[PDB]
RNA sequence: UUCCGUUAACGAACGAGACCUCAGCCUGCUAACUAGCUAUGCGGAGCCAUCCCUCCGCAGCUAGCUUCUUAGAGGGACUAUGGCCGUUUAGGCCACGGAAGUUUGAGGCAAUAACAGGUCUGUCAUGCCCUUAGAUGUUCUGGGCCGCACGCGCGCUACACUGAUGUAUUCAACGAGUAUAUAGCCUUGGCCGACAGGCCCGGGUAAUCUUGGGAAAUUUCAUCGUGAUGGGGAUAGAUCAUUGCAAUUGUUGGUCUUCAACGAGGAAUGCCUAGUAAGCGCGAGUCAUCAGCUCGCGUUGACUACGUCCCUGCCCUUUGUACACACCG
């Protein structure tokens, strides 16, 4: 039964996808806070967005 | 805090609280200042970026509401919808309006998508997650669609199909167009996991 | 005996009404005429709009022209031999002068 | 001595609110404010004088007059001349330091009651009805 | 019924103002006869 | 007085007033016609007649110089001309015109010296008091 | 309240619809606009807040009368469809199957007559002077 | 529903909104619109737009009408 | 190709930027009875009335009147201040302040080399060629450009109830107005007229008269209640009137009647990033009359985005070419 966690986007690392469509950025667990994963987001995000993340384990790689 | 402020004077925004610490921020019904007494106003907003995580989630819904073309530019009657919808929103619960549309634009989100994304050199779609304000946008946007085609060539009303949208949807139920969108979404999402 | 006279004004060019205007005003001031002006008037703006292709094709273009013409007027309290002592200065360019008897 | 006369301005309609220091007068047009028409847009125009509460009427008169523009765009130059005649006479009149409160009060509902809106209809370009629109395209 | 002062052509005239010219005749005089064109 | 009241309501009381407040003569065409080319139907009201006389009573009432082409153009309006765009279209001028000698021979108003219908100054009174005489 | 409410009245054999005000089911009587509808309803001196077929047989008899002599009403020369007509020059309201033998009757005119307007009936192509590149 | 073509078949004008439907109507919220119930009461309008002319008088519920002539509902108080 | 800078380069010319216009700000200046508040005097109407208080109209040696209106001269904004990033260079992102911090917005102008781009149907602009009286000249009468199995393009009106119809309510800006002859372009007021439209005395060569442009959408009050219905208004019949020397292949506008297809639209495709799209009307050109167009003006007025090279392209650099009318090779 997954829970969903939130994390914090603590800096946006880019602007990737093939079109120029999603955000690429760095997710700070609240939970455990040293738990930084990187993931893909889609729409407007600035800095230290709190962040809805339904799988913790599915995370991008640099320039995914 | 000091909150002698009700919009249309009947409607008190204290005692609001929501639930997701994610759409605290993207939410403008806590702090002093998003409190206006009508979901109208000749905004400066759109000049910069995330200059609309601050409109009022009342007016913004408002904007959202005067859609398809005949309806464009007049604020007025979106207002005025809004008005009755949201009277007869206490005129079931008997609860801040107000908590039902902020839980209904809460609860008809979804947390996350499916994009196009290719990498390594080749593409084919792939899901994502949701940035809280796109979130909000796709919920206003998608439950002022529900009511939209719930009204259409209908005999029943658009402030009242609106409010029979927001009232089930803020219950949870699966009775509207909004959660529906919302859920075939996210298995979408889901499947492309 | 110090009738009511009337200095109606105008021309295409703003300096150049500017110039004359104060020409006669100070006219006035040296006389110690009973002087009410220069009162403005609005500005009319002729305008067409052509197209500035002379066969019709390519992408329709046009061209908006526009002559200002401004308007300008002063009241002179005096007699009509005091006001041609007055008004016979040099008269700079293109601006026009048509004193009319008023009641 | 006193007496103001002051305005607010939007897109074209441009309202001036000249003031008695009379009782408790507030009208436009000689009509109530209680009665400006539009009948939803009629919070807007209550907006100064809920902020300040009559309590910071009892002691003027203002026989606001609107001219030009069009129906929400004089709503919402009432507002503004509302808000600005207001402050215009407590700075003038009642003092510099009481006034800082109804600023303060003011631009913290909203900056936009005292400093009018830049924003105009901008012309419309050839080729194309509209100020940023253009005429259908076709290749074939 | 009516022709350019200058060219004597009866299609597509000015005739507001009374200019009487054609829309082509109209521009080549155009800056003499005064419309200057601020824009 | 009528400036303070709702602009509705006087229009609803001054209706019933030049009804009940003795009564005047009354075309016998009154009831056919659509009172404006651009309409589509006669006015649905019975006493419409009587609100078309109140409304001009108090443009009359907070105006000097209103003529029987003024009438036609403010209360002419939109006019859709079927597939073509619709536009502006004034409305029918003879209706106004019974309305402004009714009022004439009730002396509510009359002929403007300058052209024009002004108030009478006793019609002002008429107006005055049955405005006063509303919530 | 409908006691002895009648679903279709058969006006004028017509098919009045029971269900709509006297007003507009007068309307499916060809002859019988919105307008011309509304001021029969006037000189017969109808309730109009009524629906047809809650309505009596008096009226429907007073309905028949003011159609079948309007001028008789004092209603003007101009509402009805048939002014100036060049049979006999009498102003007349053409009725439910009277208006499809009118309109025979003028294109059969036309059609003797040689008119351009008849022969361009005749072929069935538009005949008020329009284009026809690009529509029809 | 077919609801002003049967503004007259009779029940109608005997018991069915003579707080015989809109008595329990109302009882779910106890205040449920006229126009909201236009189709919870599935049936439409102008015999429902009548009604409530009726039961005003009638003296049952609470009223407001604006704009859209958007009226409402009250059950007892 | 804007600069810092590197530097077999040095120094210069166009283009860019600068320049011009409109719009945004100024209770600072010059003024203004062709503009306009403000106060007082009277005059009307309501009212604890006798005076006052409120809305109104009239005229002034009322202004130690110019906010509103007009338009002149100026001022203002430069990324100036602060922060972080930056060779702490050119600059960039952020924050107070300010009307303004995408160069503030929008345009105008806009380079070399071209294209076998368009126009001899704009010209007493024009080479050559054809025609020159029994004329491709010119004038007149009539038809024609408008003819419709059918395909395509820009648009107009709609498929409704976030609506239609019927009252009531009330708010712009652009602009426009020939001796036009016996009132004559825009047309006020009065009368006649259901409408169309007529008759009368007028005003203005215009911030003076039209028009302080009383625009619609929108706003309230009802009426319709999901129905190809009162949505929709094509098609046609009958009649009147205006413009025109002349209305036929219906000029146009009314009246009454006919009530057609259209259930949100296939593959595909257009425009658009804030007073913007969209909705709404107005003016102007055309005009004896005809505006579904085009050019301007205002009114209501947002969703999304602040990115990318995925598609369609443009600029520069390296690279490969058997192409050069150049990959449509
Ligand atoms: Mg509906
Ligand atoms: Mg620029
Ligand atoms: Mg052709
Ligand atoms: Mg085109
Ligand atoms: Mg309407
Ligand atoms: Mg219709
Ligand atoms: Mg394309
Ligand atoms: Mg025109
Ligand atoms: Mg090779
Ligand atoms: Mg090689
Ligand atoms: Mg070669
Ligand atoms: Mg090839
Ligand atoms: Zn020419």
């Amino acid at each position: 039964d997954t829970q969903v966690k939130l994390a914090v986007v603590v800096k946006v690392m880019g602007r990737t996808g093939s079109r120029g469509q999603v955000t690429q950025v760095r997710v700070k667990f609240l939970d455990d806070q040293n738990r930084l994963i990187m993931r893909n987001v889609k729409g407007p995000v600035r800095e230290g967005d709190i962040l809805t993340l339904l799988e913790s384990e599915r995370e991008a790689r640099r320039l995914r | 805090p000091g909150g002698d402020v009700k919009l249309f004077n009947r409607w008190t925004f204290e005692d609001v609280q929501v639930s997701d610490i994610s759409l605290n921020d993207y939410l403008a019904v806590t702090s002093m200042k998003h409190y206006t007494f009508l979901p109208h106003s000749a905004g400066r907003y759109s000049a910069k970026r995330f200059r609309k995580a601050q409109c009022p989630i009342i007016e913004r819904l408002t904007n959202s509401l005067m859609m398809h073309g005949r309806n464009n530019g007049k604020k007025i009657m979106a207002v005025r919808i809004i008005k009755h919808t949201m009277e007869i929103i206490h005129l079931l619960t008997d609860a801040n309006p107000i908590q039902i549309i902020v839980d209904a634009i809460i609860n008809s989100g979804p947390r996350e998508d499916a994009t196009r994304i290719g990498s390594a050199g080749v593409v084919r779609r792939q899901a994502v997650d949701i940035s809280p304000l796109r979130r909000v946008n796709q919920a206003i946007y998608l439950l002022t669609t529900g009511a939209r085609e719930s009204a259409f060539r209908n005999v029943k009303t658009i402030a009242e199909c609106l409010a029979d949208e927001l009232i089930n949807a803020a219950k949870g139920s699966s009775n509207s167009y909004a959660i529906k969108k919302k859920d075939e979404i996210e298995r979408v999402a889901k499947a492309n996991r | 005996v110090q009738h009511r006279i009337r200095i109606t004004l105008s021309s295409k060019s703003v300096k150049n009404l500017e110039k004359v205007c104060s020409d006669l005003v100070k006219g006035a001031k040296e006389k110690q005429l009973k002087v009410k002006g220069p009162v403005r008037m609005p500005t009319k703006v002729l305008n067409i709009t052509t197209r500035k292709s002379p066969c019709g094709e390519g992408t329709n273009t046009w061209d908006r022209f526009e002559m200002r013409v401004h308007k300008r007027v002063i009241d002179l309290v005096s007699s009509p031999d005091v006001v041609k002592q007055i008004t016979s200065i040099t008269i700079e360019p293109g601006v026009e002068v048509e004193v009319t008897i008023s009641d | 001595p006193g007496t103001v006369q002051c305005f607010g301005r939007k897109k074209t309609a441009v309202a001036v609110a000249y003031c008695k220091p009379g009782r408790g007068l507030i009208k436009v047009n000689g009509a109530p404010i209680e009665l400006i028409r539009p009948e939803m847009l009629r919070l807007k125009a209550f907006e100064p004088i809920l902020l300040a509460g009559r309590s910071r009427f009892k002691d003027i008169d203002m026989r606001i007059r609107v001219r030009g523009g069009g129906k929400t765009s004089q709503i919402y130059s009432i507002r503004q001349a509302i808000a600005k005649s207001l402050v215009a006479y407590y700075q003038k009149y009642v003092d510099e330091a009481a006034k800082k409160e109804v600023k303060e009060i003011f631009a913290r509902y909203d900056r936009t009651l005292l400093v009018a809106d830049p924003r105009r209809c901008e012309p419309k370009k050839f080729g194309g009805r509209g100020a940023r629109a253009r005429f259908q395209k076709s290749y074939r | 019924s009516r022709v350019c002062r200058v060219c004597g052509n009866s299609h597509g005239l000015i005739r507001k103002y009374g200019l009487m010219c054609c829309r082509q005749c109209f521009r080549s005089n155009a800056k003499d006869i005064g419309f200057i064109k601020y824009r | 007085t009528v400036k303070d009241v709702n602009p509705h309501e006087f229009v609803k009381a001054y209706s019933a007033h030049l009804k009940r407040s003795g009564k005047m003569e009354l075309p016998e065409w009154v009831d056919i016609v659509k009172t404006a080319r651009f309409k589509e139907l006669p006015p649905s009201d019975a006493d419409w007649y009587y609100i078309r006389a109140a409304s001009m009573a108090r443009k009359i009432y907070l105006r000097q110089g209103i003529g029987i082409g003024g009438f036609q153009k403010i209360y002419g309006g939109r006019q859709r001309n079927g597939s073509r765009p619709p536009h502006f279209c004034k409305s029918s001028g003879a209706v106004s015109r019974n309305i402004l000698q009714e009022l004439q021979k009730m002396g509510i108003i009359d002929v403007d010296p300058k052209g024009g219908r002004l108030i009478t100054s006793q019609g002002r009174r008429d107006l005055d008091q049955v405005a006063g005489t509303v919530p | 309240a409908g006691e002895e409410f009648q679903h279709i009245l058969r006006v004028l054999n017509t098919n009045v619809d029971g269900k709509q005000k006297i007003m507009f089911a007068l309307t499916s009587i060809k002859g019988v606009g919105r307008r011309f509808s509304n001021i029969v309803c006037k000189k017969a001196d109808i309730d109009m807040n009524k629906r047809a077929g809650e309505l009596s047989a008096e009226e429907m008899d007073r309905l028949m009368a003011v159609v079948h002599n309007p001028r008789q009403f004092k209603v003007p020369d101009w509402f009805l469809n048939r002014k100036k007509d060049y049979k006999d020059g009498r102003f007349s309201q053409v009725v439910s199957n009277a208006v499809d033998m009118k309109l025979r009757d003028d294109l059969e005119r036309l059609k003797k007559i040689r008119n351009h307007r008849g022969l361009r009936h005749y072929w069935g192509v538009r005949v008020r002077g329009q284009h026809t590149k690009t529509t029809g | 529903g077919k609801q002003k073509e049967k503004v007259n078949n009779a029940v109608l004008f005997d018991q069915a909104t003579y707080d015989k439907l809109l008595t329990e109507v109302p009882k779910y919220k106890q205040i449920t619109p006229s126009v909201l119930s236009e189709r919870l009461r599935i049936n439409g309008s102008l015999a429902r737009r009548a009604i409530k002319d009726l039961m005003e008088r009638g003296l049952i519920r609470m009223v407001s009408i604006h704009s859209s002539q958007q009226i409402f509902t009250r059950a007892t108080n």
